Formats: C-alpha cells, structure tokens, sequence
C-alpha cells in the first residue's frame, strides 16, 4: 500500500518482494510479465489491443451470458420458439444428422458486449469447441446480426443411435448428466 | 337471516379427572393425511430398544399401509396449557387438559437399502452410472 | 494518517 | 427450473427421458411413481447473474434509523414524500452504487430503482 | 468525513469521529512497525 | 515471447524461476540483479 | 378388534375440535377446585362479516378473556384417548385453533 | 423544560453520578461477586450425585451386595475471609495482614452434603453433615465477601487500607493479582467465514455451550466444499456441504445428519433448510448435497454411517448406533438442546445454519468479521474461576469417589469428612 | 503474539467507546493488550428465563408450521443463541420491549436486543461478557434527558438521587456493540439533533460526552486531539511508568 499508481498492476514491493526474491520462491504472490510490441503494433493501439486480446485468457464462460438445458424431443419441435427460424434453416439442408441427433439440447447464450470486447466469432468459438470436442459435440451458431447470440449444442448423433458404440446397450452417466459435466467443462476449460 | 346475527353462548365443564387421557396428533399438511382409508390401525410402543418415556409407532392398515413415527413435544408447556372443546347433547363446552403432544411422521412402504449394501454403495461414491438403475438392481 | 500515496 | 418432489414419500425427482414417447418425466428414485414434464426445460444457469435485487428487497428495511431518507423522490403508489434509500447491500454484486428506494409509511413498501 | 478524512488541522483539533479515524491510521503505523522488526531480522540472519 | 508481434530482445518477466528455466543462468543472474536494485531503489535508497 | 386397534369412529362422523392456549393463571384456578363442575362461560358473538369469542371468568372463580383465532389450514391436527382400559380411541379432528389472552 | 448550552455543565453532572455509583473497577467486583454466589451453588448442584454400590463379585449372596451409597451436595455457605493460626482457633485476615505475613486472603467454603445409603432392605437411611468444609476460595478486595466492603473511609484508615483503592484484585501469597480479562468469540452464535486456502469455500461455526453448566465449547462446522477440485462427477455435482461434527473423526454429509434426526423425506430436511420453497437458486444449491446422501434413506443407516465415522469404533453395529444417537443429543448444538425431544430443535437450528451458508454462498449475506467486537465476548473473574472450580470440584468429587470405593468395597464403612481432600480446591 | 499478520491487531471500528483507541502496549502485543474506555461497563450475566417467558406470552409461536415462509413470519426470536420462535409483528415487539427495559420488570438494564430488519432476526442477548456503554436516549429530535433530571443529579447527596435511578427513569440506556450496529448516534445534543441541513432526523441516541471513548491513562493526556495518534498511545504507556 502507498504504492504510486503508474499503472492498474499491482506489484509487491519492499520486506515481502525481497523475501521472495530472496528465498526464489515457485510462486510469487504478484506474477508479471513486461511485453513489448516489436512493430507498428506499439505505435497505433488498435494493434496493440489485438496483441492484448491474443496475450489474454478467455474462457467461454467470460463470454457466456447464460446456459440452460431443454429437452428437445425433435429438431424441428424447437422446443425454445426464438430457434425455431434459424434451426429450420440449420435443418433445411440438415448436417451430421444422418446418424442421429440429441434428444438433450444445450442452449448456450453469450453477451455480445464480451464477444465484441473480446473480438471473439460466433464461427471461431464454435470451431473451437466442435473441433476440440470432436463429431461428438455438434453446435448451432446463430447470425451475429440476430438479437441473441445462440450457440446449440447436442451430443453425439452416433452415440445416440448407438450403432457406432454397439457392445452393450447401456447409458454411461445418462445423457443430461454428461451434458452437465460438459457445460462445467466448457465454462472453465475452453480457452478460446 | 338469523346467520348474519346469531349470539350461541355454552357453559364450560372441566371433570376433575377423566378414564381416557387426552393427546394432541399433529399430521404434517403435505404428508396429506386421510382417514377414509384408515380401515385399521395399530399403535404401540416402540421396540427399537431391541415404557412411558419412549416414542410411539403407529401402522395404518397394517403393513401394507403407512407407517408413523410419533414423538412427544420436548418442550414442556410450564407456562402454558392446551384444552379441547367437544360438542356434546347436553350443549356445554367440556375442557379437557392435553396429556402429551404428538408429531406423527410418515415412512414409505418402498424398498429399503440394506445397510451392508448401503456402505459398500457409499465406499462408490463418484456413481457415475444412473442411480436409479442401482435402486432397480437392489 | 496523510493519504493514500503517503503514510497511513 | 424449480424443484418437485414426490407425491408418495416427499423426495426429491430426478427428470428421466421417455424412450419410447420422447416425453420428459420426473421419476423418484425410491419408488414407482412418474408425472410427465410440462415446464420442458430443466437446468438454467445464468452466469452473468443479473437479478434485480428488489425481489430480495424488504419493505420493513424502511424502518430503520440508520438509513438515509430523501423527500425528493415521491412512491409511485401513494406518492409519499419520505423514501429511505440504499446502495445494494449484497455481496457478490458485481460493480453496482445504484441507488434503491423504499418508501416510507405504513405498508405501502414500493421499492423503485433510479 | 464518513470515511476518514480529517480537514481540522492538528492546531484546529480533530473532531471526535477524525479523533478515531486519526487513531486507526496511527495504530496501522504501529504495527507495521513491530511485524516489521522481525521478518527484517530473519532476512538479515540469513544474508549474512 | 513466440507470440507475433511481441519484442523477443526485452520482453522480461518479474518472475526469476521462469527467467531460469527460459533464458538460462546468465539471464536469471541480470534479471535478479534488475528486481534487487528495483526493490532497493523504489524507496530512493542506493546501495553500492 | 385387537388391543393395539384405533376406534376411528370420530373420525369417521368427523366430529369437529377447537384447540385453545390458555394461561397457567386460568389453568390454575380451574384446578384450584376442579371438581365443582363449572369454571367460566364461553360467549360467541357474530355479525354480518366478523365473529368475535370471548370468555367470562366465573364469580367465585374470580375471588374478559377474549380470543384470537388462528388458521388452521398449515396443519391437520386429531385428538386421540388412550383409556385406561387400553382401548385407544380419536376423538375428533381439530378444525380451529384459539388463544386466550389476558385483559 | 430543555437544557440547550448549559450542556456542558449536564453531561459532567451525569458523568460524575454515574462514577460516584459504580467507579472504575465495577467490571472485576461485579463479575467475581455473581460468580461466587450463582457459579458455586450451580456447579454444587449441576455436578452429578455421587451413586456408588459394592462389587457385586467380591461378596457372595445379595443380601447386602448392593449398598447403595448416593451423596448430594446441597448448599454453599462462605464465611469471611478467616484464617486459622497454629493453635487453630480462628480469626478474622485483615488483607494489610495477609500482605505482611504472605497469606492468602481466602475464605472457607462449606457446602451440605446428605448422604443417602440403601442396604437392599429398603431402609434408605439419609443423614445430612451439614457445613462440610471443602475448601478456600480466594476474595477479591473490596467485593462483598471481603472484609473491607462497606466500610466507610475512616474505617479503612483505622485498618491501614486506603480508601481510594480501588479492589479488584487478590492477595495470594501476599501478593496482589490482577485477573485479566480474556478475550473469547461469542458462543451459541453462527458465524460465516471463508478460508482462501481451505478446501471449503465458505464454513459456519457455532461454537455452543449449555450456559457454561458443562463442556466450555463444542464447535460444530457446517462447510460447503469448493468446486475447485476438478472431477466428471465432480464438475457435474458442484459445491456439496458437510458437516463436521464434535467427536467425529471426519466430514459427514449434512442430508445425511438431518436424516439422522429423525428428518428422512427430502422435502422435510429443505423445509428445514430452505424457508421459502420458492426461491430456486438456494434449491439449486442444496440439490448436489441431497445427490451425495441419496444412498442412506432411513434414520437407523444414517447414524450407522454417523458410528462408523466416530472417534472410536464400536464393534456392534447396534453399539455404533446407540454411540451416534448419544453423541448428537448431548455433544451436538448442546445449547439448543441436550435431552428427550430436541431433536426438532437441532434439525431446526442445523437448517438455519446450512441456511446461513447457503445466503453467504449466493451472496446474499455479507461474511461474518472476526475482529467486530459483537462477535467477541471478554472472559472476567467470574467466568475464569467458574472454569476453574467446576474442574477442581470435578476432581474433589473423583477423589472422594475412590476413598469411598474402597471403604464400601471393604463394606467397613465410609466417612465424608475423610474422603474431602481440601488441597485440591484450595 | 508471535503471529504477525496486522488483521487481528489494528484498532476496529467497532472498538469504539469500549476500548481506549490511544492506551496499547507497542512490541509484540500491539492492538492486542487493549484497555476499557472510561464508561464502558461489562455485562455480568443473568438468567434468559424471563424474557423467553415474555416472549411467549407476547407471541412467538414455536414448533410452528413452516411458517418463515420467506418469513412472512417478520424476523426470528433468537435469545442467547436458541432460535426461540418467531413473531409476526416485530415492530411491536421491539418496542414492547424498549418499554420493558426502561421500567425494568423482565429486561434488566444489561440485556442487549437487536433486530436486523433486513435478514429478519431479532437476537436479544445476555450472555455475561458483552461490553455495552451508557447512551442518552433521544426521542424524535429530543434528548429525553431534561432540566428536571439534572437538578436533581446536581443535588445528589441529600436527594437521593443517583445514576441507577437515571436509568430507571429512562433517560439514559446501555448499549453493546451489536445494538451499536443499530442505533443512529449523534455526538453532541446541540450540534446533531437540532434541525439545520438535515444529515439524520432518527437519531435514536446521544453521547454522554465524547472524550469518554478514552481509557484511564489517555484521560490525563491534555488536548489529546491536538497531537498525532502514535503520540498519545507513547503517553499512555509513560504515565504508566511516571513517579507519584
Ligand atoms: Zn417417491
Ligand atoms: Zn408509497
């Protein structure tokens, strides 16, 4: 404390800094990291806030207004009336439904002011769960123009017919128990 | 009519001793208590020992309906007292002094782990599987 | 006892 | 998104697919008894949290000496002069020094924000 | 003045409330001081 | 450091572990020297 | 018909109970004699849309008590006798709650 | 009829009225004068009659084999403070002579003992010593058992005392000792903190006491788990709550302590917990516990699982299960209750508490402050020596309990006056 | 005191006109050695059994039917710990017991009474350690404290009249720091409760005088608050150690 405030980072300083520098402890109490920008990005800040926005960890569930679970008995049911346009759309030339589709329905739904702080897609973030996640989570983006910004995602077709499993028909942690366990993933792993 | 108007006054009576003592049993309102399917009903004293100053077990219609638990009211009324008005023929109140208070709880005639079984289901306790398919197994 | 920047 | 309990031994139900009607249930675990889903939607989290903390507002908090009135704010209802103000009072709140009213006198309780 | 700040000089004389908030200030100084003497000295110890 | 856009020369830590098992020995030696003569000198102390 | 049966014929003609809470000083006059047969008169009094209960402490007793009703509809409450010929019976269902307070 | 700037000659008449009744030191006099009254004679009558009976083994036949001998204690007197000199005859210890010749300013202590003793013939025989001297109980000046109180200026010139001392204070060994006040937390009170380090995110102690009759503290914890720990089931459960009861080796599920009270239905232990149904955010927060205790769903089970927990095992399960039902009437919230029909009573105050964690975790209470001195209660005299003389009595007791034990198992007979050891509580 | 984390010892707010802020040893038990203010009084204890007698005879109806009911029921009777119930009008309640308190029948002058309107508890304390201090009472903007009372204090000998029958009169009235948590204080009667720009017009209380929230050794320092803070804890500890 009476530390000058230069800039909004806090630093230890005095007996506690010379401690730690002292005993070259694993852990500082305030960890920090000087960076310096190599090229025009250091003169105009619109590129430096790109390089802050690369350098800085986001989570999904920085972005993620709100998350609910439905069951969804059929696509086209569209159980939450705002989807039924753009699931309709989704399903006009109907993707990676062959196999089949989640009874369960994650309906995931983020703040456009941390998707635009951010800079983060509706595209990027939803390539970088189904990629990560595999075929296994399929997800529904909507336009970033709509008011909402929906992201649907259901578990996976060939899980769900089964087919591809074969062996023993038998629910591993159910399906809403698993969908659960993903969400809590997603919010505090996914590292966009 | 004379509804609207109606003055009913009767005179209080309070033997000074009664054959049957008087209690109070207090059934929960959501347990939704209902005494047209009372056929029969058994209550006795506890045997989980296994008199005076032991709880009450009630079993509706046997075992095959539900079954009660009943506890006295710890806190005794040393400043209070609860009396109960009865119609009678003769169109006086009678006042009885209440013995005991009795809170009835039920237990559902439903499977019941075995406690061995319950341990060794404990010593699980990530079930990942359904428990519901565990409760069907058992 | 002055400020915060100063001594307490 | 509430929770239901059952109708036989008052436990908590769990929501369970319909395989063959492609129905919600709740089921309790403990016994046989079933009752089909109407609400349709099970878990809802929100992250942002965003409650507007009027629900969590008393209206007897209006009697209290230590808290600051102001007659510039007339009650909507009643329109009483006195409204005795405070900022959030919650943990937890994110940022937030808005300013909630109540109003004073008896039993009205209105809570407006500015 | 709710939260601390003392405007009377010490000449003026605080009032009651900056009394208390004056003695709060002082108290933190205090024991800065006294923690101070002893995680300076282990510092030291080791050092040399 | 890899990232693009980022100076390699003078982009530098507080951390002096991480300055080890990244840049070496040498650099950990300068970078202790750097945060002592910081912590020393925040107070306008000198030390030789 | 068993010693450990429950006569559930008050139950079954539903006969209807009050419950009342009154003090120990009126408790205890009416257990001073207790045997006299009267304690005190119980007075009802009803108009268009308010009913009012009120009980008169008896003269000799004595060398207004009125009442406040209270719902009964968070709870189902029976009265219930265990004779001394251990014969339990019920005598009826409690369909309104009193409180007697001093004047 | 108001006194508008003549305050100032109003507040100092107030204040000097106020310091001409009481003085400085009315904490110490105060606190020492109602311990020694109320405290002694409560833990004379809180500690238990002494019961004790002949081995049955040692003599054969039953006849005599159960002589039942019962010793209660049944009033306290206190003399002025006196001492004894060599020759023994008795004289009153003024504390300037105390002072001088390195005494004890200390006054005796007799107490009625009636000792009850049946011969299995139903003739109990009771037979009262009256004034039995146990011990001496050091006065604090100028209290109202010293000899100093109540006498005038004068008179305490005439006994070499100033007047303007203040008391206060004993004279042991000839020395003055000052008790000084002990700072404690408040008991029988909830509070809600959060430990940074520790695996539970937010903990709500009550450390609850039966008037301080018996057992200074016994602390029950009511945590709610972090949800740090990364695990599937883990992820999906979320925070869980537990309980770590007194006398309990480790956590215990909190569902699974409210079934142990008699309280199996799920919707009854929320009714409990959570007081208005309606709010969906503190039942989502109660559903993970409930998910965590769905295995034990009768009360028997849940104090198995209680037993088995316990300190100390107990070989039947039966015995496990007695052990448990004891421990939680008497070591568990002994303030709210400690016999017959409490149970509701602990069911409802453990659901305040879980409550009160469940607000702090939502938010929507603040975390409780240590250092706000409302939570903080100060330890006087009277409360240190009522610590002190419920253990020496305890020990008195046990002592004459083991003298007595081995005259009856000798069937001789037995002597209160001999069994009293004095040195302990002196 | 080994320990050296500077929370448990700096001087709390809540320490005020309980605990002299100025008279602390300085080393190692810095903020934790601390000293009674002038006025402040340390309960004794007494026997909770009258007032749960009261209160039943009030209301507070126990082993209710989950009537809380995101307490409809208005606030929880708590006493010395022991949820005892809970009242549908707490208001009345605590008033009903102000008023006992002042003529002194189950209420004895220590025993402490908080309602938290919000969170709904009242707590009703008497547990035997709680620190309280004598406070006026002020009655709308009025301290009730009137000429008549002081005459009367000003001829004390010979009148018979004393502090404990100010407090049966009650003018005057002891409150611990949890009450402090719920009463608006003003420090002088002159300055606060008399109508200008109106900062606070429920003043619930009033100081006896200010210069009480000082100990017996800070007492004797003259114009205490004409030097710095450090300065009078270094006096108190000197006067402790000055020749008389
Ligand atoms: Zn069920
Ligand atoms: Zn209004």
């Amino acid at each position: 404390f009476h530390y000058a405030g230069v800039s909004a980072k806090n630093v230890t300083l005095g007996v506690p800094r010379l401690k730690e520098l002292i005993n070259i402890s694993k852990k500082p109490k305030t960890p920090s990291l000087t960076v310096f920008l190599l090229g025009q990005s250091a003169r105009d800040a619109e590129r430096a806030k790109d390089i802050l926005c690369r350098l800085e960890h986001t989570t999904l569930r920085k972005v993620t207004a709100n998350t609910a679970i439905y069951y969804d008995p059929n696509p086209q049911s569209t159980v939450v009336a705002e989807d039924q346009e753009w699931v309709n759309v989704y399903y006009e030339m109907p993707d990676f439904d062959v196999a089949r589709i989640s009874p369960w329905l994650l309906r995931v739904e983020l703040d456009r002011k941390h998707m635009t702080d951010r800079k983060l897609t509706m595209e990027q973030i939803a390539e970088k769960i189904n990629a990560g996640f595999g075929d296994d989570l399929n997800c529904i983006f909507n336009d970033d123009n709509a008011e909402k910004l929906v992201l649907r995602i259901r578990i996976m077709n060939s899980d769900e017919n089964k087919m591809q499993e074969e062996e023993e028909v038998v629910d591993k942690m159910d399906d809403d128990v698993f969908l659960r366990c993903i969400e809590s993933n997603m919010l505090t792993d996914m590292t966009l | 009519g004379p509804s609207s108007q109606n003055v009913t006054e009767y005179v209080v009576r309070v033997p000074k001793n009664t054959t049957k003592k008087y209690n109070i049993m207090a059934f929960n309102a959501a347990d939704k208590v209902n005494f047209a399917t009372w056929n029969q009903a058994r209550l006795e004293r506890d045997l989980s020992n296994k008199p005076e100053d032991q709880p009450w077990l009630l079993r509706v219609n046997g075992k095959s309906g539900r079954k009660f638990k009943g506890i006295k009211k710890g806190g005794v009324t040393e400043n209070t007292s609860y009396y109960i008005f009865t119609q009678c023929p003769d169109g006086a109140f009678e006042a009885f002094p209440v013995h005991n208070w009795y809170n009835f709880t039920p237990l559902a005639r439903h499977r019941t782990l075995t406690a061995e079984e319950a341990e060794e289901e404990w010593e699980r306790r990530n079930k990942v599987l359904n428990h519901f398919s565990i409760m069907q197994q058992r | 006892i002055w400020g915060i920047g100063c001594n307490p | 998104v509430g929770i239901r309990f059952c109708q036989e031994c008052n436990n908590m139900l769990y929501p369970k697919e319909d395989k063959e009607n492609r129905i919600l249930l709740y089921a309790c675990r403990n016994c046989d008894y079933q009752q089909e889903a109407d609400n349709s939607c099970i878990y809802v989290n929100k992250i942002t949290h965003e409650v507007d903390e009027l629900t969590q507002i008393i209206a007897d908090v209006s009697q209290d000496p230590t808290l600051p009135r102001t007659e510039d704010h007339p009650c909507q209802k009643c329109g009483h002069k006195e409204a005795v103000f405070f900022q959030s009072h919650s943990a937890r709140a994110e940022d937030a020094m808005r300013l909630y009213y109540v109003c004073t006198a008896p039993h009205c309780g209105h809570r407006w924000t500015e | 003045e709710s939260r601390g700040f003392v405007e009377n000089s010490y000449l003026a004389g605080l009032t009651p409330t900056e009394f208390f908030f004056h003695a709060m200030g002082g108290r933190e100084g205090l024991i800065d001081t006294a923690v101070k003497t002893a995680e300076t000295g282990y510092i030291q110890r080791r050092l040399i | 450091l890899s990232e693009k856009d980022v100076d390699p020369v003078r982009t530098t830590s507080n951390d002096i572990v991480e300055i080890f098992t990244v840049l070496g020995i040498e650099a950990v030696r300068k970078a202790l020297e750097r945060e002592l003569y910081h912590v020393i000198s925040f107070d306008g102390s000198y030390v030789n | 018909a068993e010693r450990g049966e429950l006569d559930l014929t008050g139950a079954k003609q539903n006969t209807g109970v009050w419950l009342v809470k009154v003090p120990k000083y009126l408790s205890q006059q009416w257990a001073k004699a207790s045997g006299r047969g009267e304690v005190g008169k119980l007075r009802i009094a009803k108009t268009q849309g308010r009913t009012e209960v009120s009980f008169t402490l008896n003269e000799d007793l004595a060398n207004e008590h009125p009442f406040v009703l209270q719902s009964v509809g968070g709870q189902t409450l029976t009265v219930f006798t265990e004779s001394s010929s251990d014969k339990l019976s019920l005598e009826g269902i409690v369909v309104q709650r009193a409180e007697c307070r001093p004047a | 009829e108001i006194t508008p700037d003549l305050w100032q000659e109003a507040c100092w008449i107030v204040i000097s009225s106020y310091f001409d009744e009481k003085g400085l030191v009315r904490q110490q006099l105060d606190s020492f004068d109602e311990f020694i009254q109320m405290s002694v004679q409560r833990i004379v009558e809180d500690a238990p009659p002494i019961d004790l009976q002949a081995e049955a083994q040692h003599a054969s036949g039953e006849v005599e084999e159960p002589p039942r001998y019962l010793l209660k204690f049944e009033q306290i007197y206190l003399s002025k403070p006196t001492h004894w000199e060599r020759d023994g005859a008795p004289s009153p210890m003024m504390p300037n002579e105390a002072r001088l010749r390195n005494l004890t300013y200390s006054a005796p202590l007799y107490v009625d003992i009636t000792k009850t003793v049946i011969k299995e013939g139903e003739e109990q025989l009771q037979t009262q010593h009256q004034k039995t001297f146990i011990g001496k109980i050091p006065i604090m000046l100028r209290s109202t058992y010293c000899l100093l109180n109540g006498l005038t200026d004068r008179d305490l010139c005439e006994l070499n005392e100033c007047p303007l001392d203040p008391g206060g204070y004993f004279i042991i060994n000839g020395s003055e000792k000052v008790l000084i006040a002990q700072e404690k937390m408040a008991t029988n009170t909830v509070y809600v903190f959060a430990k940074k380090d520790s695996k539970y995110a937010y903990t709500g102690e009550c450390r609850s006491c039966l008037e301080n009759s018996s057992r200074p503290t016994s602390t029950i914890w009511v945590s709610m788990l972090a949800r740090g720990g990364q695990g599937a089931k883990k992820s999906a459960i979320g925070q869980r709550i537990v309980a770590t009861l007194p006398y309990i080796k480790q956590e215990v599920p909190i569902i699974i302590v409210f079934r142990a009270l008699g309280f199996v239905s799920d919707r009854d232990i929320l009714e409990h917990i959570i007081y208005d149904f309606e709010d969906p955010e503190m039942m989502e927060m109660v559903k993970p516990s409930l998910d965590e205790a769905f295995v034990i769903q009768e009360q028997n089970v849940a104090l198995n699982f209680i037993g088995s927990r316990g300190a100390k095992p107990g070989v039947t399960k039966e015995k496990r299960i007695k052990y448990a039902k004891e421990v939680l009437q008497k070591e568990m919230l002994p303030h709210v209750g400690v016999s017959d029909f409490c149970e509701t009573k602990k069911a409802y105050f453990l659901g305040y508490m879980v409550h009160r964690l469940l607000l702090a975790a939502l938010g929507r209470r603040e975390l409780d402050d240590r250092d706000h001195y409302g939570n903080k209660r100060l330890d006087l005299a009277g409360p240190l020596l009522a610590f002190l003389f419920r253990g020496m009595f305890k020990n008195l007791l046990k002592e004459v309990r083991i003298y007595a034990q081995k005259f009856i198992d000798r069937g001789k007979d037995f002597n209160l006056e001999l069994a009293i050891k004095t040195r302990i509580i002196s | 005191r080994d320990g050296k984390l500077a929370k448990p010892r700096q001087l709390h707010n809540t320490l005020w006109g309980m605990v002299c802020p100025a008279e602390t040893p300085e080393g190692h038990a810095v903020g934790l050695v601390k000293n009674l203010a002038l006025m402040a009084y340390i309960s004794v204890g007494s026997q909770p059994s009258p007032i749960l007698e009261f209160l039943e005879e009030w209301s507070m109806e126990n082993l209710e039917e989950i009537s809380p009911a995101a307490i409809a029921d208005a606030t929880k009777i708590f006493v010395n710990g022991c949820w005892v119930g809970i009242h549908k009008d707490p208001e009345q309640l605590m008033n009903t017991l102000r008023k006992l308190r002042r003529q002194m029948d189950i209420i004895v002058s220590e025993v402490s009474m908080i309602r938290d309107i919000r969170e709904r508890e009242i707590r009703i304390y008497t547990d035997a350690g709680r620190i309280c201090r004598p406070l006026l009472i002020v009655e709308k903007q009025k301290l009730l404290l009137k000429k008549r009372h002081i005459d009367q204090l000003k001829e004390r000998e010979y009148n018979n009249y004393s502090w404990q029958d100010l407090v049966a009169s009650g003018v005057v009235e002891y409150i611990d720091t949890l009450e402090e948590e719920t009463v608006m204080l003003a420090m002088t009667p002159d300055d606060l409760q008399e109508k200008e720009v109106a900062y606070c017009s429920t003043y619930t209380h009033c100081e006896i005088h200010p210069s009480m929230i000082l100990g017996v050794c800070a007492s004797i320092i003259p114009f205490p608050d004409h030097n710095q803070s450090p300065r009078n804890t270094y006096q108190s500890a000197m006067g402790k150690q000055a020749m008389g």
